[PDB]
């Protein structure tokens, strides 16, 4: 004994809990070691233009 | 009277609705609660009064933090308007001239001005950034660089938009410097949801005050958009990284 | 019944608040790494 | 960590090569006993 | 021309020339600093000067406000 707009959005709350979760889920397949290889290669490419310059 | 009677409202949705008039309206705040904590829903209060509607801006949506963002660093005399494009940089760059030709006729065609692109760069979902500036030649034969907020000015009318969505332009803005005053009227304010204690709080956790301003981020959506622009930068990176190592090369060479 | 559904999401918005909180601590890092 | 040694040994030949004179001659690679002498034949010319 | 005054006459067909402080050959010239202001055109501040003493502008205060309010309509 409720409203049946009250209903629809229980049903509607039930799809927003599954679209958080989702994304929640997408963003924990992320991986940062693109952007830890971005400073493994600046560390390498500084070593390298100093035995350049150097030279 | 509207913010203090929307602040009523909900107040009286999340501690004491009278639509049942029973035991069922305790039930019903707990409702109530959930849906504005969630960001999302409606707190059914009374039968004679619009049920307060819940959004993530909502003050009691719980999935708010704040995280810092680059201020731009070009000037209005640069005159760097960014469109984004619904097209990959592959199709803008094969497309630039005629894209030049049509962003010109979106400026009236007119033979004084020439439309330039300075960069591109490939944004998310199958998305372009493209910055470009126009340049004004007067009828003595100089030239100058239209302002970025000029330029921007006559974007915006609905007539100019209407072409740019047109042309395949989901967003506009410009790239310009703020001056003392904007920063400072900016940070003046909690953004629509954000708590008065982690706003200021955010302006002490902001490592760079110069580069940097505080931004709020708002529902895993928000997240997963940094984390899409985090991902693409990084390949911007290392598309610098290889041209870095092939400058390298041809030095010890 | 609705209840039973309000006292389970509290316990699936306890869950997701923490990821949320623990993401966005992340995402802060990872742009601070990209500057 | 494993940042070894060859990264100061690239700065130690810089400020060597960067203070060399350039001769017609290149140097000597002294063996650890030399290095302990060439010191110390050093150090008795600062001492006086 | 140096004093930054009077009038340059040189032909009975043409105008003399006009000399004012202003004419590049005056000679009482220099530049000196002056503060520029900090606050925004959101502070709202407009300043109006008055041909009046301030014991008498405080004393006028809210007919002076009255009367500007007027002037706004």
């Amino acid at each position: 004994n409720l409203p049946p707009v009250i209903c629809q959005d229980v049903e509607n709350l039930q799809k927003f809990v599954k679209e958080q979760k989702q994304v929640q889920e997408e963003i924990s397949r992320m991986s940062s070691k693109a952007m830890l290889k971005v400073q493994e290669d600046i560390k390498a490419l500084k070593q390298l233009l100093s035995l350049a310059a150097n030279g | 009277p509207t913010q203090s009677n929307q602040l009523i409202n909900t107040a009286s949705a999340l501690s004491a609705p009278t639509l049942l008039g029973d035991e069922r309206d305790a039930i019903l705040a707990k409702w109530n609660q959930l849906q504005a904590f969630w960001g999302t829903g409606k707190g059914y209060f009374n039968n004679n009064i619009p049920p307060v509607e819940f959004t993530q801006e909502n003050p009691f949506c719980r999935f708010k933090a704040v995280g810092y963002s680059c201020m731009p660093s070009n000037k209005d005399e640069d005159g760097l308007v960014v469109l984004v494009f619904n097209k990959k940089e592959t199709e803008i760059r094969s497309q630039q001239q005629q894209l030049v030709e049509s962003l010109h006729k979106v400026l009236g065609g007119n033979q004084t001005l020439t439309v330039n692109v300075e960069g591109t760069k490939t944004l998310p979902d199958d998305q372009t950034e493209v910055v470009i500036y126009v340049v004004e030649r007067s009828p003595n034969g100089t030239s100058r660089r239209v302002p970025a907020t000029t330029l921007y000015a006559h974007f915006e009318q609905a007539n100019i938009k209407t072409q740019l969505q047109q042309l395949g332009v989901t967003l506009s803005m410009t790239r310009t410097e703020l001056s003392p005053a904007q920063i400072k009227q900016l940070l003046q304010n909690p953004p629509a949801g954000v708590d008065p204690i982690i706003w200021e709080q955010a302006k002490v956790d902001n490592p760079d005050s110069e580069k940097l301003i505080p931004v709020p981020m708002v529902g895993f959506k928000e997240l997963l958009r940094r984390l899409k622009v985090q991902d693409q930068m990084t390949k911007q990176h290392q598309t610098r990284l290889d041209i870095i190592s092939e400058d390298i090369s041809e030095l010890q060479k | 019944q609705l209840e039973s559904l309000i006292n389970k999401w509290s316990l699936e918005l306890e869950d997701q608040e923490r990821h949320f909180l623990q993401q966005a601590t992340q995402v802060n890092a990872w742009d601070r790494t990209l500057i | 960590d494993t940042e070894g040694f060859g990264e100061l040994l690239q700065q130690a030949e810089q400020l060597a090569a960067e203070t060399e004179g350039i001769s017609e001659l290149p140097h000597v690679e002294r063996n650890l006993q030399e290095i302990q002498q060439a010191g110390e034949r050093l150090r008795s010319r600062t001492l006086t």
